[PDB]
């Protein structure tokens, strides 16, 4: 659940 | 930015206007294919697709109001459904055929090629001809989309007082505004009050067998992962994963 | 077919009526289990229960008008399903618990004593709140489940236009129930659709719950009735 | 082939 997160973190 | 305050007609123009693009796959693939070579091929393009995904999401009416971690396990739940829905859907004018892309469309023939794949290309392509046959509309179907990222895995989701209880009632709201819009989308169609309460269960019914292609196509990318013939591609490698804790 | 002109009230009379009995499992106060107990217990029930399952099926308005294959068709791809709702329905009035049998309610807790079985009774678990929260009733209930009867192997099967045919009916009979109990047009669209996306949880959970049974039959804790590994094997090999 | 199923729905 790393990239996902990051992505969905992405602003 | 409230959801719970759009129209249907607001909802429906949100949903078309969050649409991904339809995705090209690798020009001018060697035919015939391989069983690492189409495995390549259509998770080469998931992986790319599931990018588009995420951002497409962010723009699902209420989804940006849930918590990460519930953002995370939606999408985690329902990648795979919400890559088959869309598969299915760009298929819909071609029958016997599966347009994974404008420069890839299979058939069941094709399916063959990797091992235990043609099983899940029938269940496919049976529904593609359950749309076809239903004339399913595009506003349908960018709403059916939308239930199934919220849906899927809200009640996979933790309890823990008003906390959770919270990220749970406004999800609960939004598939009602959902379920409002797509019968205001057939009641505007002149579908009767019966007609528009048969249709409705019709298409929901859909996302049962959605829900099941979805854990078989799991199961078997699973298998494909352990058989060594699913290239490195991280991001689909993460997702495929958070469906074995 | 026949059961294409019942009315909503003998659509409803008829399930009702088709109600399988609730079984009990072996008697034995030995607690707590053990992995091949409990899943000897659970097996055990499941067999017998799928008996009174077929005999279920044959009484839902418009099966038995499809040809043999295609009874057993639909019966194999939803048998699971079909035990599931019913679990869940009976668990409605022990919330945290699953009640298999009478003589047989388990906790969470208890599903742990199975190695994977905890993840299947969490999700069960959830889907009985649901309903709960939802204060599903009884004659939703039955309409709920002939549904996944005849829908779930619906495609992957002229027959197919008949199922859709009753299928659609079974819908005019859930709105009919909401109406006649007060629901405004609205709430009885939205509730209709709230019952239906729970049939895609169910459907999970029965994947999730197959996939564990043929696991659990590869590393043999114990050996699987006639019946049930039947039933298993239609989607296994 | 022979399936329990098949006699169990033929009663
Ligand atoms: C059914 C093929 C598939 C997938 C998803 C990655 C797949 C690939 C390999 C397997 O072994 C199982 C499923 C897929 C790819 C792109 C889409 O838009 C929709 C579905
Ligand atoms: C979830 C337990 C279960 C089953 C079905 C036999 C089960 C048992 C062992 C497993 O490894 C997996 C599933 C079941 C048994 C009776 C019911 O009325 C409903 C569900
Ligand atoms: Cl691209």
């Amino acid at each position: 659940h790393k990239i996902l997160h990051r992505l969905l973190q992405d602003s | 930015s409230l959801a719970l305050s759009l129209t249907a007609d607001q909802m429906v123009s949100a949903l078309l206007d969050a649409e991904p693009p339809i995705l090209y796959s690798e020009y001018d693939p060697t035919r015939p294919f391989s069983e690492a070579s189409m495995m390549g091929l259509l998770t080469n393009l998931a992986d790319r697709e599931l990018v588009h995904m995420i951002n497409w999401a962010k723009r699902v009416p209420g989804f940006v109001d849930l918590t990460l971690h519930d953002q995370v396990h939606l999408l985690e739940c329902a990648w795979l459904e919400i890559l088959m829905i869309g598969l299915v859907w760009r298929s819909m004018e071609h029958p016997g055929k599966l347009l994974f892309a404008p420069n890839l469309l299979l058939d069941r023939n094709q399916g063959k090629c990797v091992e235990g794949m043609v099983e899940i290309f029938d269940m496919l392509l049976a529904t593609s001809s359950r749309f076809r046959m239903m004339n399913l509309q595009g506003e349908e179907f960018v709403c059916l989309k939308s239930i199934i990222l919220l849906n899927s895995g809200v009640y996979t989701f933790l309890s823990s007082t008003l906390k959770s209880l919270e990220e749970k009632d406004h999800i609960h709201r939004v598939l009602d505004k959902i379920t409002d819009t797509l019968i205001h989308l057939m009641a505007k169609a002149g579908l009767t009050l019966q007609q528009q309460h048969q249709r409705l269960a019709q298409l929901l019914l859909i996302l049962s067998h959605i829900r099941h292609m979805s854990n078989k196509g799991m199961e078997h990318l699973y298998s494909m992962k352990c058989k060594n013939v699913v290239p490195l591609y991280d991001l689909l490698l993460e997702m495929l994963d958070a469906h074995r804790l």
